[PDB]
């Protein structure tokens, strides 16, 4: 996360990490339940095989609480294409159920209506991950978070050099140098309502990081709710 | 007259879905709707969306 704050004890319990063979966290994920992890479809390319680490707050020191789980099945969105980056979503099922504990808890899924309104209506969302901190820099060793304001679709399209489909949405700053970055892909964009947090989108892509005049773009989870249910019941 | 989930989410802790004229609230899986038909009581020890910190 470029220029964000640090996630304290129990502040970002839904964050999951996708580690490859060499245990390199190439992407992130959102804990949905004991077995399911929500992630970006494109992340399924940076590794022949991977595992999901949960409870990890600092990639360096192993302060316990960290737990690796193997992926049983990988349900990727059949409509994803690198040529368009549309339908950038994928659900992962783990072989072993994730034990909830301090710093390990799922995020709540909302409903299409009351998400599109109430949630997207809010002025800011929360995003996080163990990704680059400055673009052309190191990948963070501590889990970072950042409040990213909701950007209206029109300005979003006007800023992005590429086509912003209806399965996407912008969130970030125009001038302020704060924004998700590479390695944060698949990570969660949750939104707080009163005291609960609902998954609103997942880190998809963006043009550079904290690039002035550009915004970070995410997958609009709202559009995939039924698909998520399908995949959770397995389909 | 009574209506609008716009007033203040209809006093729902979470999902609000007006039906006919009433507000009618709902709770995410893992929560149970309180008897007041507005609050959402967590069912398990670690409900979704809650920060598992020294709460
Ligand atoms: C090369 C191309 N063809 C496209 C077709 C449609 C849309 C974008 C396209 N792009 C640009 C593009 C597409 C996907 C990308 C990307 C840049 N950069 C990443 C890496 N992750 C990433 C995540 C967040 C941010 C950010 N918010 N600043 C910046 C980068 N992914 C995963
Ligand atoms: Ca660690």
């Amino acid at each position: 996360i470029v220029g964000g704050q640090e996630c304290k004890d129990g502040e970002c319990p839904w964050q999951a990490l996708l580690i490859n063979e060499e245990n390199e966290g190439f992407c992130g994920g959102t804990i949905l339940s004991e077995f399911y992890i929500l992630t970006a479809a494109h992340c399924l390319y940076q590794a022949k095989r991977f595992k999901v680490r949960v409870g990890d707050r600092n990639t360096e020191q192993e302060e316990g609480g960290e737990a690796v789980h193997e992926v049983e099945v990988v349900i990727k969105h059949n409509r994803f294409t690198k040529e368009t980056y549309d339908f950038d979503i994928a659900v992962l099922r783990l072989k072993t159920p994730i034990t909830f504990r301090m710093n390990v808890a799922p995020a709540c899924l909302p409903e299409r209506d009351w998400a599109e309104s109430t949630l997207m209506t809010q002025k800011t969302g929360i995003v996080s991950g163990f990704g680059r901190t400055h673009e052309k820099g190191r990948q963070s060793t501590r889990l970072k978070m950042l409040e990213v304001p909701y950007v209206d679709r029109n300005s979003c399209k006007l800023s992005s050099s590429f086509i912003i489909t209806q399965n996407m949405f912008c969130a970030g700053y125009d001038t302020k140098q704060e924004d998700a970055c590479q390695g944060d892909s698949g990570g969660p964009h949750v939104t707080r309502f009163k005291d609960t947090y609902f998954v609103t989108g997942i880190v998809s892509w963006g043009e550079g990081c904290a690039r002035k005049g550009k915004y970070g773009i995410y997958t609009k989870v709202t559009a995939f709710l039924k698909w998520i249910d399908r995949s959770m019941k397995t389909r | 007259t009574r209506k609008l989930c716009s007033l203040d989410n209809g006093d729902c802790d979470q999902f609000c879905h007006e039906e006919q004229n009433s507000v009618v609230c709902s709770c995410a899986r893992g929560y149970t709707l309180a008897d007041n038909g507005k609050a959402c009581i967590p069912t398990g020890p670690y409900p979704c969306g809650k920060q598992t910190l020294e709460r």
